[PDB]
């Protein structure tokens, strides 16, 4: 289902907000 | 829940 096509998104975006560099 | 996870910055940031 598409109600499942959205959470493509979810894996990345907390360790792209934190995970940067020094 | 998402918007929490990236609310952490400030005290995750202490590096």
């Amino acid at each position: 289902q598409k109600i499942g096509g959205i959470f493509i998104v979810l894996a990345a975006g907390l360790v792209l907000s934190v995970l940067v560099a020094v | 829940l998402a918007y929490l996870g990236v609310s952490v910055v400030l005290f995750v940031i202490a590096r």
